[PDB]
């Protein structure tokens, strides 16, 4: 704010470019039921991964 | 008595006198030659304080918000 009869004013791409970042990062991650569910290669050790 | 203007410009005031004095009794030359020389001095010295005023080169005008 240079000078008062500037007028100061500001731009907020930054704070736009996370929001709309967020807006689909949670929509992903943090969107389902769960977080993550762990698969085993075989069965036999699949009753360790449920 | 005293003023500034005959410690700076004098013979400003005796041409401009000598105009009315010039009028008084009628040499009338005379007048136009007074009066275009004081008004030819007088000029100089508003111009003086017009390259005094706004020195430094100002902006037009800082435009303020607020």
């Amino acid at each position: 704010p240079v000078t008062a009869g500037s007028s100061s004013w500001v731009d907020r791409t930054v704070w736009e470019s996370v929001n709309g970042t967020l807006q689909d990062i949670i929509n992903v991650f943090c969107s389902g039921d769960e977080a993550v569910t762990f698969v085993a290669d075989n069965q036999q050790d699949s009753d360790a991964a449920d | 008595d005293t003023s500034t203007i005959l410690t700076i410009a004098p013979e400003l005031l005796l041409y401009f006198t000598l105009r009315h004095a010039c009028l008084f009794v009628q040499d009338d030359n005379g007048v136009q030659k007074w009066s275009a020389l004081g008004k030819a001095i007088l000029d100089e010295m508003v111009e003086q304080n017009k390259k005094q005023e706004y020195s430094g080169s100002p902006i037009a005008i800082p435009n303020n918000m607020t």
